[PDB]
């Protein structure tokens, strides 16, 4: 299957409390392997999955002053965009970025991107192409043609197709994905008069994605069924529940559904007591 | 820019046993600017040692992070999380309930 390799950056001012906050957060398939922290006094690109040891001191070094390199650069730019909307030097103020390569199975370049944002809302980004900009609004207009005008996209396709696919094809390459299979159950609790809430739980799965679905008589019920954003358990692992409200004394007509990548096959279950 | 308001869910890592040590979580997400504060209350009163994982954001560009710390859960004590944002005119409390 694909891979990715991405780069997540904030840049945030603190007028007035000390130098901005930097922040560098690498992803191998969306799992964070190395990252760079500007807040200590002399700080280090580390590593944080457990195979990025393997790198020698010349790895690290080369990427903490790298990424030195970048935190100076958008201290710059959170002044530079300042000027551009024109606001005063007080407020704090926030860019993000995010950098990376898509790879197909056959290893081919499938989607690069470069994305910037400012406080929250979209500012420029690189197109697929990864020969043109749009940008966002008319301060975004102003980087826009400083990067033509400069061979900055040119510099990116070169990163993102040559140097970002090399790293990524090389990084973690014990390519396949771990998966964790949901343990589920069905608890039951009291409603004013004659209703009762079921909620089905699934606990300690692995990746997030999950569905979970409450049957009576063959079709989902949608409407009624109340859910929980998926959430971490922080062990790694992470956990959802659906429950829906039903007549005391018709439980066993409702049945939960739980699809998951790591199941054989979905988990069907009941209201056991 | 924008300001989104924090979504809070507080909950046990594990299902919660009376008596039984374990882990109390507040993931909270959704929010920009990424300044916030996360308190842990136990019957009202903070909760000193409360953990920080290290925040991130999402491709929607809004931050994510999750508060944790140890508790024992008892059939009478009661756990909030208390979060503060620019977001929000007044601090936003969440209680746990072991249901959920
Ligand atoms: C926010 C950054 C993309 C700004 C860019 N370096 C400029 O000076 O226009």
């Amino acid at each position: 299957g694909p891979h990715s390799l991405r780069y997540f950056v904030t840049a945030v001012s603190r007028p007035g409390l000390g130098e901005p906050r930097y922040m560098e957060v690498g992803y191998v398939d969306d799992t964070e392997f190395v990252r760079f922290d500007s807040d200590a006094e002399n700080p280090r690109y580390e590593p944080r999955a457990r195979w990025m040891e393997q790198e020698g001191p010349e790895y690290w070094e080369r990427e903490t002053q790298k990424a030195k390199g970048n935190e100076q650069s958008f201290r710059v730019d959170l002044r530079t965009l300042l000027g551009y909307y024109n606001q005063s030097k007080g407020g704090s103020h926030t860019i993000q970025v995010i950098s990376g390569c898509e790879v197909g199975s056959d290893g081919r370049l499938l989607r690069g991107y470069q994305q910037y944002a400012y406080d929250g809302c979209d500012y420029i980004a690189l197109n697929e192409d990864l020969k043109t900009w749009t940008a966002a609004d008319m301060a975004a207009l102003i980087t826009k043609h400083k990067w033509e005008q400069a061979g900055e996209a040119e510099r990116l396709r070169a990163y993102l197709e040559g140097t970002c696919v090399e790293w990524l094809r090389r990084y973690l390459k014990a390519t396949l994905l771990r998966t964790d299979s949901p343990k589920a159950h069905v608890t039951h609790h009291s409603r004013p008069e004659d209703k009762v809430t079921l909620r089905c739980w699934a606990l300690g799965f692995y990746p997030a994605d999950i569905t979970l679905t409450w049957q009576l008589n063959g079709e989902e019920l949608i409407q009624d069924m109340e859910l929980v954003e998926t959430r971490p358990a922080g062990d790694g692992t992470f956990q959802k529940w659906a429950s829906v409200v039903v007549p005391l004394g018709k439980e066993q007509y409702y049945t939960c559904h739980v699809y998951h990548q790591g199941l054989p096959e979905p988990l069907t279950l009941r209201w056991e007591p | 820019g924008i300001q989104k308001t924090p979504q809070i869910q507080v909950y046990s890592r594990h299902p919660p046993e009376n008596g039984k040590p374990n882990i109390l979580n507040c993931y909270v997400t959704q929010f920009h600017p990424p300044h916030i504060e996360i308190q842990m209350l136990k019957n009202g009163k903070k909760i000193p040692k409360v953990e920080m994982s290290d925040m991130s954001f999402s491709k929607d560009w809004s931050f994510y992070i999750l508060a944790h710390t140890e508790f024992t859960p008892t059939e009478t004590d009661t756990y909030a999380c208390r979060v503060k944002h620019d977001s929000m005119a007044e601090p936003k409390t969440v209680y746990w309930d072991r249901d959920m």
